[PDB]
């Protein structure tokens, strides 16, 4: 599994693509925020799911090799570089990073 | 009026003789428009990808026999188990040619198995057979290998149970252990001396050890062991005047195949006279359904009489008349000491030196 | 922790009833080999799935087999639950870890023998055909009976060479003599032998038909040669659906793991892939209850308390469930046994005579069971008593006894030579017989109103 | 649950990463390789419980990964490459195999 | 048992058996050890109460 993911960079004052190369009803893709300097921190599982203790300002969706992400309202949080995962074939590989501004 | 033939051979000199044999059938068959083709495949080291692979090609292929013909596996476990239970899905006979185990005998397992090598079972009736000369009536059992141990007790019983004797001991348990010294005290302080050895070489190197160590190869002891306990590592340690047995032609594979193609081809010309002839589907993809002659080529192949030696299967569709050789442990050389008939033994002339003292 | 189920059915099951546990539910079709191996390998890179749980709605034998085969090239335990996957196959082996549900053939001997004593039919031969695994049975069953308190006739075993010729089989099919007889053989020989037998006349009301769950296929499949009330017994309990089965083997699942886990805790362990071992549950199931059903297995891999049910052929032409299995005891929802005189429209059975007699001293001896063996004294015969419960209500109890003394001495020896049969049982309204307003009671009530045949008690 | 490595590296090297949170014989640890101007990579799993090892095409026959059931540390030992490491564990549940514990980080160069 | 649980002493035997054995063993060419037997009962075939077995 190859991933791949555009814009490289991102300009706004937003949304992010992230298009794959499921599991019986099941998707696998999870994002991951990492701010410089700090460990990765997991946002979405399952790519309909979002993870207890977090702002219910992210939402996301997708289905089978083309999924997307997409934030609202903008706050100053989301100022680091993502990254989509897959899982459905071992060993998992991660996307090429996208920042923000 | 094609006949396709799944095979598994990795030398290609074996695999030459094979093609031979399957041109040579279609000589004494007439011009009739029945042809034979022919399929073989090597080895692998693996036994998941080969069974699937030799599963799928035969099936594609629609074959009606596989054969099994390698000794030489560097994996002890000596298993074409994966071939006979999928070719017994769909009721497809399978031939053996070189194992020997005597699980393969029972038939509720292995549907559609038949082998032309007779099980250790056989050499157990020898066993009694022998006990018919020398007019003995105790023994001393031990067994290892439990997957076979209790077939082989059953095979001893059922020698026992004409003459109504029972065995002084019998003794079963987990191959690979060491200390057996208790058990062979045991069996010092009895009135018999005979003792029946069946296990692995690692068993039989390990009670000869022991028994070394005990000092139990003095006058008087009988010593009687099987095929696979003087080979490898266990010959090494082997007492000196003991008695082995041997398989004749056991492993000359060239002859051993080429009966078994002769045997396979009269089987199908007769089968050939025979209406209702269907054919394996394509059962890789979608074909649940059994071969609805499955049982029926089972039985044809069953009451297979020949006699140009004899090849015959019996009701566990075994090889019968089997002709064993009987050698002697002369200071370490193997000497020819007897042989064995269909039903029995004629010993030759040379002297039947024993670890004690007398030739008698 | 990660189990599959994976149902190959054609009933429509659906699939959403269906510290780290995860279920996966599939429903599958097709059962080819390809497609097992396939799908095996495939579920086997979906996150480690340590558990397996099958079943099947064909009757190919060959899927537990191939099942059995696998688990032992992947280490990974399978269950058994319907159709073929679930059958008993001969004898599993060490290196193998699958496992199945229902009795096997000994089990079902047992069982067999029960119904037979609680019966008293204690004259019997056996017969057996070339099917593999008979000498095993024929082992059992002499060991079985030396064991026993009942001291069972058996007349030499009848055992079949070839599909009968009907030139020297049939001399051994004439010396069957018993009433009850005993028959392990497959489907397709049993339709030849039963009209063999139908036509030697063996076929009579008395001549009873044992056979094992084996010859017993498809409930649908019903051969017409097979008379109305042959005895069998198969596990298929209908009360019981799929859904309890696999429920139950989650259960099982999910208690050895849990009980295998303190003493080890890095048991659950399944292959990586196909292509390209110390602790596990191999040797730790074999003691486990779940809701107190005790659903431990043997050393072999069979069930400890199976549920097996007693069958017979009414005169519909259908399997009719009678009886079923208790934790040991046998239990029976009919307590007299029905006559089925009727197994085809060729049949006009009718010979028995109702017995009532009432107690006197020296002609009727009424004495309890001996609770040793629960068996009446062979110089004893049975018997009935409808015993009413209370005195406000008129429900009653048939307890069952034995009786004797010298009358009865004389309905023995009369049967002896007439050749009849007889049910004997005992007066509940009272005295020998007195017409109370040109209404009678007692035997003569019971002979003039022909509820019974004759008396052999004592009469005036 | 909290997980602690070695320092700083500058041949061969070995990194510890020890666990003080849990039972260190029921989970697997995973090794990840970060090397800067891409997301990430990934290395090996082990099981402290039975000792099972699988290794990455890529990086076999380069990176040998061991523990020690006593003092509950993870040894990765890679032969004959400058990026951060990271080991980590993941939550238990199964199926999403996602990373939620991480470590510190052991800059190794060359 | 219930009342001397476990005490074996060597005694003095004699009769009839005895002199019988006496005489058989001067009469052949054997030796011998007499022991007595731990209970009182010449000996019945009973059901041990585990697997349902006469002993
Ligand atoms: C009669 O014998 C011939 C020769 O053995 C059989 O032909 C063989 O058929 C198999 C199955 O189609 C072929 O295997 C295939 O080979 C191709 C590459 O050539 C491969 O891409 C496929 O995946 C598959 O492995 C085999 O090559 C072919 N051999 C020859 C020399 O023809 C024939 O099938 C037999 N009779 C029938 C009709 O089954
Ligand atoms: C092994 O088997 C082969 C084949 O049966 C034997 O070779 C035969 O030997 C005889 C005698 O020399 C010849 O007449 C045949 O023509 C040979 N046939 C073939 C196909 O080679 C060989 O002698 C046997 N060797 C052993 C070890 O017994
Ligand atoms: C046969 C055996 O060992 N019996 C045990 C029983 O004592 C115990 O209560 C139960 C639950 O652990 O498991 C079983
Ligand atoms: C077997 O072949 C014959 C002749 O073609 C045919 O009549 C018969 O139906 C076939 N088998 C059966 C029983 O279907």
């Amino acid at each position: 599994i190859v991933l791949t993911q555009s814009p490289a960079s991102l300009a706004v004052s937003a949304t992010i693509s992230c298009r794959a190369s499921e599991y019986y009803g099941t998707t696998l893709m999870q994002w991951y925020q990492q701010k410089p300097g700090q460990p990765p921190k997991l946002l979405i599982y399952a790519a309909s799911n979002v993870d207890s203790g977090v702002p219910a300002r992210f939402s996301g969706s997708g289905s089978g090799t083309d999924f997307s992400l997409n934030i609202h309202p903008v706050e100053e949080d989301d100022i680091a570089m993502y990254f989509c995962q897959q899982s459905r074939k071992v060993p998992s590989t991660f996307g090429g990073g996208t920042k923000l501004e | 009026k094609i006949v396709n033939i799944g095979a598994v051979l990795s030398t290609r000199k074996h695999e030459q003789m094979f093609r031979e044999a399957v041109n040579q059938a279609n000589k004494r068959h007439g011009s009739w428009k029945i042809q034979l083709n022919a399929t073989s495949v090597t080895h692998k080291p693996n036994a998941i990808q080969m069974a699937l692979s030799v599963c799928e090609d035969l099936i594609s292929s629609q074959v009606y026999a596989i054969l099994v013909s390698h000794p030489p596996t560097p994996n002890d476990h000596f298993t074409p188990t994966p071939v006979s239970y999928t070719a017994g899905f769909y009721r497809i006979p399978v031939l053996g040619l070189t194992t020997r185990m005597s699980i393969y005998s029972d038939k509720s397992i292995h549907l559609s198995f038949l082998r032309t090598v007779p099980p250790y079972s056989h050499q157990s009736s020898v066993w009694f057979e022998m006990m018919r000369v020398y007019n003995w009536n105790h023994i001393i059992l031990l067994v290892s290998d439990d997957h076979e141990g209790r077939a082989a007790q059953k095979r001893l019983e059922t020698l026992l149970e004409e003459r109504e004797s029972k065995a002084e001991k019998v003794l079963q348990f987990d191959p690979g252990t060491k200390n057996v010294t208790a058990l062979l005290m045991e069996a010092r302080d009895l009135e018999a001396r005979v003792i029946i050895l069946s296990a692995s070489e690692d068993d039989a190197a390990t009670v000869y050890r022991a028994a070394a160590m005990l000092n139990m190869t003095g006058s008087g002891y009988v010593w009687l062991v099987g095929e696979r306990e003087i080979s490898g590592n266990a010959l090494r340690y082997a007492p000196d005047g003991i008695i082995g047995l041997q398989l004749i032609n056991g492993k000359n594979e060239s002859a051993h195949i080429s009966d078994a193609v002769g045997v396979v081809a009269q089987a199908v010309h007769e089968l050939l006279e025979k209406e209702n002839i269907t054919d394996p589907p394509r059962g890789c993809v979608g074909n649940t359904n059994i071969w609805k002659t499955g049982p029926l080529f089972k039985r044809v192949l069953m009451s297979s009489k020949y006699a140009d030696g004899r090849v015959e299967f019996n009701e566990d569709g075994d090889r019968k008349f089997a002709n064993y050789s009987i050698m002697n442990l002369q200071n370490r050389k193997l000497v020819q000491v007897g042989i064995y008939n269909g039903t029995h033994v004629i010993p030759n002339d040379r002297k039947i030196i024993w670890p004690g003292g007398e030739t008698e | 922790l990660n189990i599959a189920v994976l149902l190959g059915h054609s009933h429509d099951v659906t699939e959403r009833e269906l510290l780290d546990v995860n279920v996966v539910a599939l429903l599958m079709n097709r059962t080819d080999p390809k497609s097992l191996i396939t799908h095996v390998c495939d579920l086997m890179s979906g996150a480690r799935i340590h558990g397996l749980v099958f079943g099947d709605d064909t009757d190919q034998e060959a899927v537990a087999q191939m099942l059995d085969f696998i688990s032992s090239q992947t280490f990974i335990p399978i269950l058994g639950i319907h159709g073929g996957a679930s059958m008993i196959m001969a004898d599993k082996d060490p290196t193998s870890t699958f496992f199945q549900f229902g009795a096997s053939i000994q089990q079902q001997a047992t069982v067999m023998l029960k119904i037979m004593q609680d019966y008293d039919w204690h004259v019997f031969s056996l017969v057996t055909t070339i099917f593999p695994g008979y000498r095993d049975f024929i082992s059992f069953i002499k060991t079985t009976v030396d064991n026993s308190f009942v001291g069972w006739d058996m007349q030499n075993v009848i055992t079949l060479d070839t599909s009968f010729e009907d030139a020297k089989t049939q001399v051994q099919l004439k010396k069957i003599h018993s009433s009850v007889i005993l028959l392990y053989c497959s489907k397709d020989e049993a339709v030849l032998i039963l009209s063999e037998a139908r036509s030697l006349g063996l076929t009579g009301y008395d001549f009873f038909w044992i056979v094992p769950s084996l010859v017993s296929g498809n409930t649908e499949l019903i051969p017409k040669e097979f008379p109305s009330g042959l005895i069998s017994v198969s596990y298929d309990d209908w009360d019981y659906s799929l859904e309890a089965r696999v429920r139950d083997g989650l259960g099982i699942l999910t208690t050895a793991a849990s009980s295998m886990l303190e003493k080890f805790s890095y048991i659950p362990e399944a292959k990586a892939s196909c292509y390209g071992p110390l602790h596990t549950l191999h040797q730790f199931m074999v003691n486990v209850t779940w809701d107190g059903k005790d659903l431990s297995f043997t050393e072999e891999g069979y069930q400890v308390h199976p549920r097996l049910v007693v069958i017979v052929l009414n005169k519909d032409r259908e399997w009719e469930k009678v009886g079923k299995w208790e934790n040991q005891t046998l239990s029976l929802r009919h307590a007299v046994w029905p006559r089925y005189k009727s197994f085809s429209d060729c049949e006009p059975d009718d010979n028995h005579l109702s017995i009532v007699t009432l107690e006197e001293a020296p002609f009727v001896i009424v004495e309890d069971i001996d609770p040793l063996t629960e068996t009446c004294v062979r110089n004893t015969v049975p018997c009935r008593k409808f015993v009413k419960i209370n005195n406000s209500t008129n429900e009653g109890m048939n307890v069952k006894k034995c009786c004797k003394g010298f009358c009865i001495d004389i309905l023995k020896k009369l049967s002896r030579t007439v050749k009849f049969t007889y049910d004997l049982y005992l007066v509940t309204n009272g005295k020998h017989g007195k017409k109370v307003n040109n209404v009678w009671n007692g035997m003569i009530g019971e002979v003039v109103y022909q509820r019974a045949v004759m008396a052999v008690g004592s009469l005036t | 649950v909290q997980l602690q490595q070695s320092g700083a590296e500058l041949a061969s090297v070995k990194i510890s990463c020890k666990a003080t949170g849990y039972t260190f014989r029921s989970y697997w640890i995973e090794w990840l390789k970060q090397r800067p101007g891409h997301g990430l990579e990934w290395i090996g799993e082990i099981l402290p419980g039975s000792g099972r090892t699988n290794y990455n095409e890529k990086f076999k026959g380069k990176a040998t990964i061991t523990a020690d059931t006593s003092s509950n540390t993870a040894y990765m030992q890679l032969s004959s490459d400058s990026a951060v490491y990271y080991c980590t564990r993941s939550r238990g549940t199964m199926i999403t195999r996602e990373f939620t514990y991480w470590g510190q980080g052991a800059l190794v160069t060359v | 048992s219930p009342g001397s649980p476990r005490h074996t002493v060597p005694q003095c035997c004699y009769g009839f058996c005895v002199d019988l054995l006496i005489k058989l063993a001067r009469t052949m060419n054997f030796t011998y050890e007499v022991h007595l037997v731990a209970d009182g009962k010449f000996g019945t075939q009973e059901r041990v109460n585990n697997s349902n077995k006469k002993e």
